C-alpha cells in the first residue's frame, strides 16, 4: 500500500509522511523496509 | 514545550537485565511513533527499537532481536526499554525520540532527542568517588587570577554531575572527561577566579554521584600547615 | 544496510572559511538528515530532509545533495561551529548514521595557563597523594606534560584528560595527575609538572616543594 488516508494501513517502520488539503489528512511512508 | 527525560540508567553485570523508561510531554503522546536510539562509547550512534501508534508494530536492530523488548503506555505517557541478556556492547548512553514537528516531519529523522540515560554493562563494583578541594600551595599569589579545583576520585560507575556554587559559577569553569583507570573513573575540574572572590568570597565545589548516592560539598579554604 | 561513510573524519578550518563535508550512502537513499553534537548534551537536529535548517539553526548552514552523495556546507565557518556532524538516513530501513565530521576552528597560538595542586591534606590522611596539573586555555591543541619528582628525575603513574574544543574561545585544556602513595610522595621534595608547547622555545614549568606550607 502506498498512500492512505488511514495512518497505521502504511505499516511505515517511521513515522508516516502526513499531508492534508482542506481538513482532511493522507499518509505517506518514506521509508521503505526492503 | 516538548520534552523526553529517560531514566533508570545503571550499571548491570554481563547476562543482566534492565528496564529504561521515558517520560514524554508537551504533545498528545499516542499521536507519535517512539525510538530508541543509543551512542557508544566510541561515539557511533545507533538506532535500537521503534514502536508505532495505533496497534504496537515494533521492530528492532538484529544485534538487539530477542533480548529487548519496547513498549509504551498511553495512560501514563511513557515509553521503555526492556532491556535482558545485557552484553558489555549494549554499554551506551540511551535516548529515546520522535519525529520532528509538523513542518520538519514524515521523513525518517529524528526530531527531539530526551537527554539520554546511560546503561554500563560490566562486573566491577560500584564505587563512591572521593571529593578532594585543591586550593593553591606556597605562592601562586595572583596573575590578578586564581585558579581552584576539585578532584574526584576512584568511583564507578559514570556518570558525575560537578558544580561550582551550585552552578553560580559557570564562567571559568573546566570539568575534564572523566578516564577510566583500574577499574575506576577519575576526574578534576577547575575553577578562575578573580583574586577579589577568593578566598574573602566563598568558593564551592558541588559533586554528585547517584548510582552511589554520593552528593557532597567540598568548600575551598586556604592551605593550612 | 544502507550504510553511510562521512568525510572527513577531521576538518580545520579559520573563522570566516567555507567547509563543505560529505555523506557518502552504498545504496541510493532519497533524504539525508544531519545532527549537531557537542559534548556532555545530545545530537540537535540540524539539517532535516536534506536542505531544510532546524528552528534556530543560522543561514551559514546548508545541506544538498541526491542518490548516494550527499554534504553539509557552512559558508563561512565561527567559533561556535566546533562540534561533530552526523549523517542519517531512513530511506531504507534498518537506518544508518555515519560515522561524524569533527570540525576544528583555528585561531592564534595560545600559551598554557598551568597552575599545580600539592595533594590535599584530605587525601594524605586516607593514605594516597596525587598531584595535579591544569594547563587551560592553550593553542593549537598539541601539548605534553611530564612529571619530574625531585631529582628533575621523570614519572609514569599519570592520568590525562583534554577537554573538548572550546565554543566561544576555540582553546583546548588539559588535567594531568600524577598519583603517588603517601608513603612515597613523604620520601620526596619538589615537584614538578613541564609542558611542552608551541608558544615557547623551552618547557613551561611549574613546580612546589614538599617541606612547605
Amino acid at each position: 500500500i502506498f498512500i492512505s488516508n488511514d495512518k497505521e494501513s502504511i505499516k511505515c517502520p517511521c513515522e508516516p509522511e502526513r499531508i492534508s488539503e482542506s481538513t482532511c489528512n493522507f499518509y505517506v511512508c518514506n521509508c521503505v523496509e526492503k | 514545550e516538548v520534552q523526553l527525560v529517560e531514566s533508570g540508567g545503571g550499571l548491570v553485570k554481563p547476562g543482566g537485565s534492565l528496564k529504561l523508561s521515558c517520560a514524554a510531554s508537551g504533545f498528545i503522546f499516542s499521536d507519535y511513533y517512539m525510538y530508541w536510539v543509543r551512542q557508544t562509547p566510541e561515539k557511533r550512534l545507533e538506532w535500537v527499537a521503534t514502536i508505532s501508534d495505533g496497534n504496537s508494530y515494533t521492530y528492532y536492530v538484529d544485534s538487539v532481536k530477542g533480548r529487548f523488548t519496547i513498549s509504551r503506555d498511553n495512560a501514563k505517557n511513557n515509553l521503555y526499554l526492556q532491556m535482558s541478556s545485557l552484553k558489555s556492547e549494549d554499554t551506551a548512553i540511551y535516548y529515546c525520540a520522535r519525529d520532528g514537528p509538523t513542518d520538519s516531519s514524515g521523513y525518517g529523522g529524528f526530531g527531539y532527542w530526551g537527554q539520554g540515560t546511560l546503561v554500563t554493562v560490566s562486573e566491577a563494583k560500584t564505587t563512591p568517588p572521593s571529593v578532594y578541594p585543591l586550593a593553591p600551595g606556597s605562592a601562586a599569589q595572583t596573575n590578578s587570577m586564581v585558579t581552584l579545583g576539585c578532584l574526584v576520585k576512584g568511583y564507578f560507575p559514570e556518570p558525575v554531575t560537578v558544580t561550582w556554587n551550585s552552578g553560580s559559577l559557570s564562567s571559568g569553569v573546566h570539568t575534564f572527561p572523566a578516564v577510566l583507570q583500574s577499574d575506576l573513573y577519575t576526574l578534576s575540574s577547575s575553577v578562575t577566579v578573580p583574586s577579589s572572590p577568593r578566598p574573602s568570597e566563598t568558593v564551592t565545589c558541588n559533586v554528585a554521584h547517584p548510582a552511589s548516592s554520593t552528593k557532597v560539598d567540598k568548600k575551598i579554604v586556604p592551605r593550612d600547615c | 544496510q544502507s550504510v553511510l561513510s562521512q568525510s572527513p573524519a577531521i576538518l580545520s578550518a579559520s573563522p570566516g572559511e567555507k567547509v563543505t563535508m560529505t555523506c557518502r550512502a552504498r545504496s541510493s537513499v532519497s533524504y539525508m538528515h544531519w545532527y549537531q553534537q557537542k559534548s556532555g548534551s545530545s545530537p540537535k537536529p540540524w539539517i532535516h530532509a536534506t536542505s531544510n535548517l532546524a528552528s534556530g539553526v543560522p543561514a551559514r548552514f546548508s545541506g544538498s545533495g541526491s542518490g548516494t552523495s550527499y554534504s553539509l556546507t557552512i559558508s563561512r565557518v565561527e567559533a561556535e561551529d566546533a562540534a561533530t556532524y552526523y549523517c542519517q538516513q531512513w530511506s531504507s530501513h534498518p537506518p544508518t548514521f555515519g560515522s561524524g565530521t569533527k570540525l576544528e576552528i583555528k585561531r592564534a597560538d595560545a600559551a598554557p595557563t598551568v597552575s599545580i595542586f600539592p595533594p590535599s591534606s584530605e587525601q594524605l590522611t586516607s593514605g594516597g597523594a596525587s598531584v595535579v596539573c591544569f594547563l587551560n586555555n592553550f593553542y593549537p591543541k598539541d601539548i605534553n606534560v611530564k612529571w619530574k619528582i625531585d631529582g628533575s628525575e621523570r614519572q609514569n603513574g599519570v592520568l590525562n584528560s583534554w577537554t573538548d574544543q572550546d565554543s566561544k574561545d576555540s582553546t583546548y585544556s588539559m588535567s594531568s595527575t600524577l598519583t603517588l602513595t603517601k608513603d612515597e610522595y613523604e620520601r620526596h621534595n619538589s615537584y614538578t609538572c613541564e609542558a611542552t608547547h608551541k608558544t615557547s622555545t623551552s618547557p613551561i614549568v611549574k613546580s612546589f616543594n614538599r617541606n612547605e606550607c
